[PDB]
RNA sequence: AGCAAUAGGAGCUU
């Protein structure tokens, strides 16, 4: 399995570590409920793509 | 920068109306009374001001 | 700056000769800049979110250039029509119909 | 002359009837006390460890907006014409507040009437926060979960509403005269006719209405004025009346005196 | 020296600029200075 | 955030009225009678209580730091 | 304005604008002026 | 059966909303890209 | 994202013309239209090759050059501010130093706070980068 | 007694 690189990951999408987690865990992950994702964490930076 | 260019002593901040003020009077804030200045060369009738 | 002085005052864009013009100065708190309400058609503006630009002359042949040429009083009357630009508006004239 | 006729009365609001006296009297009564009576409020917080999830500026602001009792206030000074250094015991009252919460489940109310009165100016009835009965609980200041910690040291001064909305010892002075437009002082818009489309002022029984014969009367000025006072426990309904008074009364001497000792 | 704290699992401890930066009690990698000792004074306005 | 200690436009203290609010909330009274027995009159004090969200609560979810 | 302004010169005209204001504004001040949905509601019979 | 109200529209919107979201176009974009773009680039 | 104000439609003062518009000072006071400001400033440590890198330290005057006009007198003896501490404008928050290459042989490369705001020190957090080095965080709090 | 540049993007008032 040669790694060929990272793959910024889009939040709350399926390979999202936030996908599961219920509220509580989300809670304890210091993430908001009401926080929808669909954008992108580069650098710190939430970015977001213009269609 | 020779048909426009960027100026010394000038100051910019949101306008207001003001009904008692006169024609030719503009309000100035504090702040920007004191951060621009005018001057003015010393002669025998303004020394003491 | 202080009481009386000359300044340079105007808005952009700067169409006319009159949407730059030179008012006395009075000091006040409450960092907006304030204007006499008539004034506010020649510089086309209004108080909604607008800035406006103030120039200090730095010497005395520009502080008589200004109050003798570019002062609010002689701009009135404009030539682009020969009539005035100055009137009353807006709260004013509702109140004196 | 002038005559006042009190229709209800109770601690925090009188309802009064006044007669008699000018339109402007009225309205400077009524401005008064809404601005210019003196009250105690919190003008100084310190705060020691505030580990809750609202923040320092934000709870120092609820703070100052805690009313206190202030019946004795004006046997005291104001922190401006005093001698003394860093607060002293007569132009200031200093409470204290500690509150925590211990344990893992539930949340833990912090409210107005965990403040405590620690020094003042005995023994003058000021400083408390005002409670509406025994059991009342106040106002909430703040809420605490686990191993979170409010320490705060608050100073009570004397001030007015003109300063800030926080010393005011009214909420709203409700104000009115003439229900009948006789005086034809204000002059109502209409659809069709303007007798139906308005509803009545709550004294206008206490007036006889216009009869359909009788001309306008251009002698007639404003003479009942029907007003309702409403306190926020920090002084009573008729304390707030009566100071209100008496802070015009020295205005007006204080008017006076400069003129007299202007001589 | 002078007083920090973990983001993760609360754990409260003083570190002296030569160690790296760490919990003890659990190791975690990002930590919080404390709140100052002075006094802060509001105008509750 | 919080309920605030006086109404905006006059002053009355509704800050002491959130928790007899809820309370009154939950045995059923609708939101008008509930401002009625709380005493608030003027449509100010009644907005001031009406339209509150209490966001304190999600706030607190966040664990303590310390 | 174009006559007090032909007349007198620009000083004074500048000066009128203050007066009326001050008059006017003063007047309305304790008058009042208002708008509301009621002032642009035409009745039945206009609406037929 | 009875006529459909306004209200009963705004539960059928509710209904689009619980399933759906506000942001649904661009997580469902993401999950299509790493369940088969990535390996169809590598397999071109 | 708003508060129900109580507006009234009138030719009140006159100061209300042109898209103007005469606001409660006593709701004001009670906190109407009131809002928390949070900045955060960011900095961190660099690495110019082997034993030639940044660090966060309270800049003496002796061994440094070319200091902020700033006062320094707030930074702890790790070159940071802390949390719970009056900012003004132009007081640094983060005191760092880059090395002079080949006594008195360090420049600094502080980060002071912005001419214009005043507030008090939130949440001075501190951690390391991707490569390992120091990384500081420094939110700031203040009330508008 | 000394506070980089170049770009892109989002905005303010006409
Ligand atoms: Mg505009
Ligand atoms: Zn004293
Ligand atoms: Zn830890
Ligand atoms: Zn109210």
């Amino acid at each position: 399995k040669v790694h060929i690189g990272k793959v910024p990951i889009m939040l709350r999408s399926k390979f999202c570590s936030l996908r599961t987690l219920d509220e509580v865990d989300l809670y304890k992950m210091k993430e908001c409920p009401y926080d929808m994702g669909g954008y992108f964490v580069i650098n710190g930076s939430e970015k977001v793509l213009i269609a | 920068n020779l048909m426009g260019k960027r100026v010394d002593f000038s100051a910019r901040t949101v306008i207001s109306g003001d009904p008692n003020l006169e024609l030719d009077q503009v309000g100035v804030p504090i702040s920007i009374a004191k951060t621009l200045s005018y001057p003015e060369t010393v002669t025998q009738y303004n020394i003491h001001r | 700056l202080m009481d009386d002085d000359p300044v340079l005052f105007n808005r952009q864009p700067s169409l006319h000769k009159m949407s730059m013009m030179a008012h006395r100065v009075k000091v006040m708190p409450y960092s907006t800049f304030r204007l006499n309400l008539s004034v506010t058609s020649p510089y086309n503006a209004d108080f909604d979110g607008d800035e406006m630009n103030l120039h200090v002359p730095q010497s005395e042949e520009t502080r008589a250039e200004l109050s003798q040429l570019c002062a609010v009083p002689l701009q009135i009357v404009s030539p682009q029509s020969n009539k005035p630009v100055m009137g009353i508006v807006q709260d004013t004239l509702c109140g004196v119909r | 002359e002038p005559k006042v006729n009190i229709i209800n009365a109770q601690d925090d609001e009188v309802e009064l009837m006044l007669s008699d006296v000018n339109l402007s009297l009225a309205n400077s009564l009524r401005r008064t006390m809404l601005a210019e009576v003196p009250t105690l409020a919190i003008d100084l917080v310190e705060i020691k460890m505030n580990t809750s999830v609202l923040a320092d500026e934000f709870i120092s602001h609820r703070l100052g907006l805690i009313p206190l009792v202030s019946e004795d206030v004006e046997e005291m000074k104001y922190s401006r014409d005093c001698t003394c250094e860093d607060y002293c015991d007569e132009c200031s009252v200093v409470l204290e507040l500690s509150a925590r919460h211990e344990g893992e489940e539930g949340t833990t109310d912090v409210y107005s009437s965990s403040l405590i009165k620690v020094s003042g100016p005995g023994n003058l009835n000021v400083g408390e926060p005002v409670r509406r009965d025994d059991y009342d609980q106040g106002i909430l200041l703040c809420k605490l979960r686990n191993h979170q910690e409010l320490n705060i040291r608050c100073i009570a001064k004397k001030g007015i509403a003109k300063e800030h909305a926080k010393w005011s010892p009214c909420s709203a002075i409700a104000f009115e005269y003439d229900p009948h437009n006789k005086l034809k002082h204000t002059d109502f818009w209409f659809e069709v006719d303007a007798k139906k489309e308005w509803p009545d002022s709550k004294y206008a029984t206490w007036e006889e209405p216009p009869k359909p014969g009788e001309v306008f009367d251009y002698k007639a000025k404003p003479n009942r004025f029907y007003m309702t006072v409403e306190t926020t426990g920090s002084l009573k309904a008729n304390q707030v009346f009566s100071r209100g008074i008496k802070t015009l009364q020295e205005k007006l001497a204080n008017v006076l005196f400069e003129l007299e000792n202007s001589r | 020296g002078v007083k920090y704290t973990c983001g993760a699992c609360a754990h409260n401890f003083s570190l002296n600029k030569s160690d790296p930066v760490r919990c003890k009690e659990c190791g975690h990698r990002v930590i919080y200075k404390a709140r100052t000792k002075r006094m802060i004074q509001f105008d509750a306005r | 955030m919080i309920i605030p200690v006086r109404c905006f436009s006059c002053g009355k203290v509704v800050g002491d009225k959130w928790d007899a609010y809820l309370r009154l909330l939950e045995e059923g009274k609708q939101e008008g009678d509930a401002l009625d027995e709380l005493k608030l009159k003027r449509y100010c004090c009644r907005r001031m209580v009406l339209t509150h969200v209490d966001l304190i609560e999600k706030f607190l979810r966040y664990n303590p730091l310390e | 304005i174009h006559t007090v302004m032909r007349e007198k010169g620009p000083k004074i005209c500048a000066e009128l604008f203050g007066n009326i204001q001050k008059v006017v504004n003063y007047w309305l001040l304790h008058n009042g002026f208002s708008i509301g949905i009621g002032d642009a509601i035409a009745d039945a019979s206009t609406m037929k | 059966d009875d006529t459909i109200t306004t209200e009963d529209c705004w539960t059928v919107i509710s209904a689009f909303f619980e399933e759906k979201g506000l942001v649904s176009q661009q997580l469902d974009s993401f999950d299509e890209f790493m369940e088969t773009s990535i390996q169809d680039l590598v397999w071109e | 994202a708003g508060q129900n104000a109580i507006v009234a439609i009138a030719c009140y003062s006159g100061y209300n013309q042109e898209d103007s518009m005469i606001m409660n000072q006593s709701s004001i006071d009670r906190g109407l239209f009131r809002s928390l400001f949070f900045r955060s400033y960011m900095d961190q440590e660099k690495r110019f090759g082997i034993s030639i890198v940044e660090e966060f330290e309270k800049p003496t005057r002796a061994t440094t050059l070319r200091l902020k006009h700033g006062t320094y007198e707030k930074l702890d003896e790790d070159g940071l501010i802390a949390p719970g501490v009056r900012v003004s404008g132009d007081d640094i928050i983060i005191g760092k130093t880059t090395p002079i290459p080949p006594y008195h042989t360090k420049r600094d490369a502080s980060t002071p706070l912005r001419s214009t705001e005043n507030g008090i020190v939130d949440q001075v957090l501190l951690t390391t980068n991707q490569e390992g080095l120091k990384f500081v965080k420094v939110r700031m709090r203040t009330t508008k």
